[PDB]
């Protein structure tokens, strides 16, 4: 229960241990508008001409995970030691187009109620295992602290070939999605 | 070329563990009364936050105690700041040239590849474009000339 | 408060190496830079280092910088090819979006021969019996002169007793020979009384220049004295004229 | 970069007049502005400081302002005094931008000199004799009103001081002073403060 015409996100960290694993993003009317990738320290736009004029100075991220993981060890002696409830996940799946067997579509696995997020989306043609073509978004933030996920599959859509997502989590033991409706 | 700027994430003094820490600006018209709440989080709960209208570092919980004075005591002033430092200026100098003027038109009635938001269920695709299911056509979108049909 | 640098004064026979390190004196200022200023007076940012181990170069004209922060309170800097003089100021903060808190700083004077360089001579001129007899008051004037390089501080005692009412120095010390590019340097101060207070011989007033100039171990060969750091000062008691 | 530019480079007002110094800067991120100090070769003082929300700020005697569209500010001291007398450094930092939140750019100095309001000058050229020579000599300008200033030597033998002014502090009561010496076998002291120009009525004693 919070409105407005528009919400920017010009922060979104986590970081999470053991392993120490990081996200800086910023969204905007929840899309994602760049990732800073903290270990070659720059600034990697969702759609490249995004900052074609617009800079980001990948720095700040660097920052904000440096203070979260500093801020972890100290809320982590602070709750006794609690750790996380592990959820487990919620694939889905549909296409970029309708689909148009000849020419190219993209298609899309959506995994919701991730958390703490690390996951594996991988993609499957007929269980044969796709690594093609493939691109993953940052995980985006969802309301309630969980996060979710959107992995693309660009395809030549040929009927008699048959498409899968499995989605290794943590919380449940995989889980594919075959297609539908 | 202009410049994208960021809320700052606030230090503290002194079996999978997550922290996390939220920057939200809220706009309505853009512009006119603006409000942002920076989130401290642990695992799931949100322990310590900043709301523009509270104008002070609160706590949420009763893990947020040996925060909330800390936060108000180092961060307080150019938290506060923060608000026309940096949510207004990429309302601003960001936003407006880029993600508002650009729209990009719509493709047992279904409907692809269409932004902003707004058309007479929904799914967000996360690429900067969207889709939606509704049970000739008519789809009335704001980034066009002839409401397309067919 | 706040910060101990260390040195304050230091000579760089050029090009050659020199350090010094910045002492943090109060953690909620844990932010640490390093600032230069050059010698027409404007500061240069160099490194802000947050960390213990973070370690970092600058190469900059005219000198080239090595700065680690070497644990959650020191702070070092290493410099050569020092080229010309500048003073550098050590900062420190509570934050991001909060202004610095400056150091006590090092000056640094380039030095291209250790000959060059000369302790003060100093005297005390007892004040015009017509400025006793005319205003009501007695104003003497300690002469700092034939200094090199212009490393000083000079204090004033009235009786052991470090003294600052009505008293004025120069900002700057003078060259005494502007064309040559390494002239030995001088400076004036005055010190007014009432003339009663001078018209007590009881009293003794002195004035003393701290001379930082170069080390006890510095490689010497000379007929002069060694021309290293020290105090040198002159005395003038009392008058009932 | 930040350039960060102090437009003026000195000002010379005396007691109660306000002293204003002028800035700009480049970069449109820029959000939060010190101020700072600096007296006769010893450290910087912070001073005041503002940030991008606000157009104007105010505490004790000073007050800065800020027009981010213009992207000049300025700081105020008022109602000046003796002890104001320093090198003033505005300063940037964009506090959003984290190439830079952690640095600040500065202004190249403007040194203000506040002058004494001496009401009561009595402007003179005493003389003086050393202890350990007797011989040895300097002549002193004192108490003349704060607007007569010194001159430079040029003469390459004279030395010749600045005007410096000296509070006691004890009583209620601020005076100037240069000195002049030489050694120089004419030298002499009617005639030291030659160059230097002089009220009239200045007084010369009788060596
Ligand atoms: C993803 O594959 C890697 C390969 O070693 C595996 O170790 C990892 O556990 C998988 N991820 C998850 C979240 O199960």
């Amino acid at each position: 229960d919070i409105e407005a015409d528009h919400v920017g996100f010009y922060g979104t960290t986590v970081y999470q241990s053991p392993g120490d694993i990081g996200q800086y993003t910023h969204e905007f009317d929840g899309d994602e508008l760049f990732y800073v990738d903290l270990d070659k320290k720059k600034t990697v736009w969702r759609l490249p001409e995004f900052g074609q004029l617009i800079l980001f100075e990948p720095q700040g991220g660097l920052q904000c995970i440096a203070a979260e993981k500093h801020n972890l060890g100290i809320l982590t002696k602070r709750s006794n030691f609690t750790p996380a409830t592990n959820e487990a996940p919620q694939a889905t799946v549909f296409p970029k187009s309708p689909v148009l067997l000849g020419q190219p579509n993209t298609l899309i696995c959506f995994v919701d109620n991730i958390f703490p997020p690390v996951i594996n989306i991988t993609w499957l043609r007929n269980s044969k295992s796709v690594t093609d073509g493939v691109y993953e978004t940052s995980f985006l933030v969802n309301r309630d602290h969980s996060f979710h996920k959107l992995s693309y599959l660009t395809f030549i859509p040929s009927d008699d070939d048959i498409y899968d997502c499995k989605v290794e989590h943590w919380g449940l033991e995989p889980v594919l999605k075959h297609w539908e409706p | 070329l202009v410049e994208r700027l960021y809320l700052v994430c606030g230090e503290e003094g002194a079996r999978h563990f997550v922290h996390q820490f939220k920057g939200e600006c809220y706009f309505t018209n853009g512009t006119q009364r603006i409000r942002l709440v920076t989130r401290y989080i642990y695992n799931r709960e949100e322990y310590l936050r900043f709301d523009s209208d509270v104008g002070e570092y609160r706590a949420v919980t009763e893990l947020g105690r040996h925060s909330a004075e800390y936060y108000n005591k180092q961060y307080l002033e150019r938290t506060r700041a923060e608000l026309d430092t940096a949510c207004r200026h990429n309302y601003e100098e960001t936003e407006v040239p880029t993600s508002l003027r650009r729209l990009e038109q719509p493709n047992v009635c279904s409907v692809t590849d269409f932004y902003p938001a707004k058309i007479k269920q929904l799914i967000r695709n996360g690429d900067w474009t969207f889709q939606v299911l509704v049970m000739t056509c008519h789809v009335e979108h704001p980034s066009l000339k002839s409401p397309i049909t067919v | 408060t706040l910060l101990e640098q260390n040195p304050r004064w230091r000579l760089v026979p050029r090009g050659q190496a020199v350090n010094l390190r910045c002492i943090l004196k109060n953690s909620q200022y844990p932010w640490m830079s390093w600032y230069q200023q050059d010698l027409q007076k404007q500061l240069q940012w160099l490194f802000t280092l947050r960390s213990p181990g973070d370690a970092e170069v600058k190469s900059l004209p005219g000198a080239d910088y090595l700065a680690t922060r070497v644990t959650d309170t020191e702070l070092r800097l290493q410099v050569a090819n020092m080229s010309q003089g500048r003073t550098l100021y050590c900062t420190c903060s509570a934050g991001l979006g909060y202004e610095q808190y400056f150091g006590p700083g090092t000056r640094l004077t380039v030095l291209e021969d250790l000959k060059n360089v000369f302790p003060p001579e100093v005297a005390v001129f007892e004040p015009s019996e017509a400025e006793i007899s005319h205003t009501q008051k007695a104003t003497l004037v300690c002469l700092a002169t034939g200094f090199y390089p212009d490393h000083v501080e000079l204090s004033w005692w009235v009786n052991g007793k470090e003294v600052h009412s009505g008293v004025c120095t120069d900002p700057q010390p003078l060259k005494e020979q502007p064309a040559l590019n390494d002239s030995r340097y001088c400076l004036s101060s005055r010190l007014r009384v009432s003339a009663t207070f001078w018209q007590n011989p009881r009293n003794h007033f002195r004035c003393q220049v701290q001379f930082y100039g170069l080390s006890e171990n510095d490689e010497w060969t000379q007929d002069r004295a060694k021309p290293v750091t020290q105090i040198v000062s002159a005395e003038a008691w009392g008058r009932a004229d | 970069m930040e350039k960060v530019e102090q437009h003026e480079s000195t000002l010379s007002v005396r007691e109660g007049d306000s002293a204003v110094i002028n800035c700009t800067y480049t970069d449109t991120a820029s959000s939060y502005f010190p101020w700072y100090k600096q007296e006769a070769g010893k450290g910087l003082h912070f001073v005041i400081d503002i940030r991008s929300n606000v157009d104007r700020k105010q505490s004790q005697r000073l007050i800065v302002l800020l027009d981010k569209k213009a992207k000049r500010f300025s700081l105020h001291i008022t109602a000046t005094q003796p002890e104001d007398s320093a090198i003033y450094f505005c300063a940037a930092s964009p506090s959003n931008s984290g190439g830079s939140n952690y640095k600040l750019t500065f202004g190249k100095g403007t040194l203000l000199t506040v002058t004494p309001n001496i009401q009561n000058p009595d402007p003179a050229v005493y003389q003086l004799r050393d202890s350990k020579s007797s011989d040895k000599s300097v002549c002193l300008f004192t108490d003349f009103d704060s607007q007569t200033n010194v001159s430079q030597s040029k003469d390459s033998d004279v030395y010749i001081t600045d005007k410096c002014v000296l509070d006691m502090r004890s009583m209620d009561f601020k005076s100037n002073s240069a000195v002049a010496w030489s050694n120089k076998s004419d030298f002499a002291c009617a005639n030291a403060f030659n160059n230097s120009i002089i009220p009239e009525d200045t007084f010369f004693p009788s060596p």
